[PDB]
DNA sequence: TTACCGTGGGAAAGA
DNA sequence: AATCTTTCCCACGGT
């Protein structure tokens, strides 16, 4: 017999207490492939995070029902999706995150794009499911020609996210990633920051508030790097193209994936953003002999830039543990309002066993495909007892619910607007 | 079309 | 020490 | 042929 559907009381309980479980997958948008028997590791290393208060709540519920600490521990493996390459275990003991430092894609795989696959279950072998990263583009190696904006794929738009790493003399053990920790920038061996790269116009002054411009990042432009987690920023920088061990002052072609970059601290005396072991400092460049358009920079001042992405999934066991995996987790991108009032949901991983709930009111739902659903908007009187029309605006949460009670929250609300 | 950095870190010198 | 290994620069092969 | 991308090769300086 089928499992219990979500009750209105269970929905009300969730809406008060919350306790969502969230899986984040942070990773680069491209990856260089490996030939033969070699291993060219994904850099930065994909990082899985277990976010939100629901992990601790689930852990306590499980141990209440008689699980040991080890039985309640989440486990996770990661691999190339749809692939013969083996999965690799992630160690999450004592942490809510783990990086995958030795992934690579062999040229045995002929795909042009792929996804990472994260398989999760608890210590008592209770299943959680399989979570997919965003799509990752395979490259053979970065081109040496100037980047064309026709390949928007490999360019970097203002306001998107990048990682930055430094590596000394081709040694994998020396890789260090720009990262913010304890209110300070540092260069980490194990953790990496995902930084907004904001384009500023040339006359934009220093400050914490600044006007950002749209477009693709080019060498010679002024940029602001902002940690997407801490909000900490660096002073204004001029991103310059690295050629051998010199920064080119006159290059102005588009920045491309995996290019080597230098960051000149704007309005300084040839000071460049520079690592020294784990320390982040500024280090003065040396003028090149005869050539006035290049400056010699420190080993620590050359940074590989790479665009990064984020997959995020949120679920809640609204009627308790279930037999089916909670995956694939639906994600709602947008709501659009459309006889009867219909609300259209656009996103991914929709299934015909989902229903849209407005607040605690389950709505009639029409499945179309994995990216599109329609539902009928409940009468306002389902939320305001006497109203025969919308007297004042009324805002309710929009939530996806599966037929076995799994609850998939959205960040999105619906607002009944008064009739003018 | 305007961003808000929470804090701007000072970069120490060599 | 020897054996082994990512990595980046180049050579070679392919379109 | 010529030129850019893909694949193959290998040594530096790390474990
Ligand atoms: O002779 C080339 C080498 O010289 C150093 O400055 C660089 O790290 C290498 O390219």
């Amino acid at each position: 017999s089928p499992p219990k559907r979500l009750t209105r009381e269970a929905m009300r309980n969730y809406l008060k207490e919350r306790g969502d479980q969230t899986v984040l997958i942070l990773h680069a948008k491209v990856a260089q492939k490996s030939y033969g028997n070699e291993k060219r590791f994904f850099c930065p290393p994909p990082c899985v995070y277990l976010m939100g208060s629901g992990w601790k709540k689930k852990k306590e519920q499980m141990e209440r029902d008689g699980c040991s600490e080890q039985e309640s521990q989440p486990c996770a493996f990661i691999g190339i999706g749809n692939s013969d390459q083996e999965m690799q275990q992630l160690n999450l003991e004592g942490k809510n995150y783990c990086t995958a430092k030795t992934l690579y894609i062999s040229d045995s795989d002929k795909r042009k794009h792929f996804m990472l696959s994260v398989k999760m279950f608890y210590g008592n072998s209770d299943d959680i499911g399989v979570f997919l990263s965003k799509r990752i583009k395979v490259i053979s190696k970065p081109s040496k020609k100037k980047q064309s904006l026709k390949n928007a794929d490999l360019c970097i738009a203002s306001g998107t996210k990048v990682a930055l790493f430094n590596r000394l003399r081709s040694q994998t053990v020396s890789t260090r990633y720009l990262h913010v920790e304890g209110g300070n920038f540092h260069a980490s061996s194990q953790q990496w920051g995902a930084f907004y790269i904001h384009l500023l116009d040339d006359d934009e002054s220093e400050g914490e508030e600044f006007t950002v411009r749209d477009g693709y990042i080019h060498y010679g432009q002024t940029v602001k790097l902002v940690c997407s987690v801490t909000g900490m920023a660096l002073p204004r920088l001029i991103i310059r193209k690295v050629d051998k061990q010199t920064a080119l002052l006159d290059a102005d072609d588009p920045v491309s994936q995996l290019h080597k970059c230098a960051f000149y601290l704007k309005d300084t005396e040839r000071m460049y953003l520079c690592l020294s072991q784990e320390r982040i400092i500024q280090f003065q460049a040396t003028p090149c002999p005869k050539e006035q358009n290049k400056e010699m920079i420190n080993d620590g001042a050359s940074w590989t830039i790479i665009s990064t992405d984020k997959a995020e999934y949120t679920f809640y066991e609204g009627m308790g543990p279930v037999l089916a995996p909670v995956t694939p987790v639906p994600v709602v991108e947008s709501l659009q309002l459309n006889d009867v009032a219909m609300l259209e949901l656009t996103g991914q991983n929709f299934t015909p066993n989902l229903r849209v709930w407005f607040g605690d009111v389950e709505a009639e739902t029409m499945y179309r495909c994995g990216e599109s659903m329609l539902c009928v908007v409940p009468d306002i009187s389902a939320f305001r007892e006497g109203w025969r029309w919308v007297r004042q605006p009324v805002q309710v949460p929009v939530t996806l619910v599966r037929n076995d009670g799994v609850i998939y929250s959205t960040s999105l609300t619906f607002t009944y607007t008064p009739e003018p | 079309k305007k961003a808000t950095a929470t804090t701007t870190w000072m970069v120490p010198t060599a």
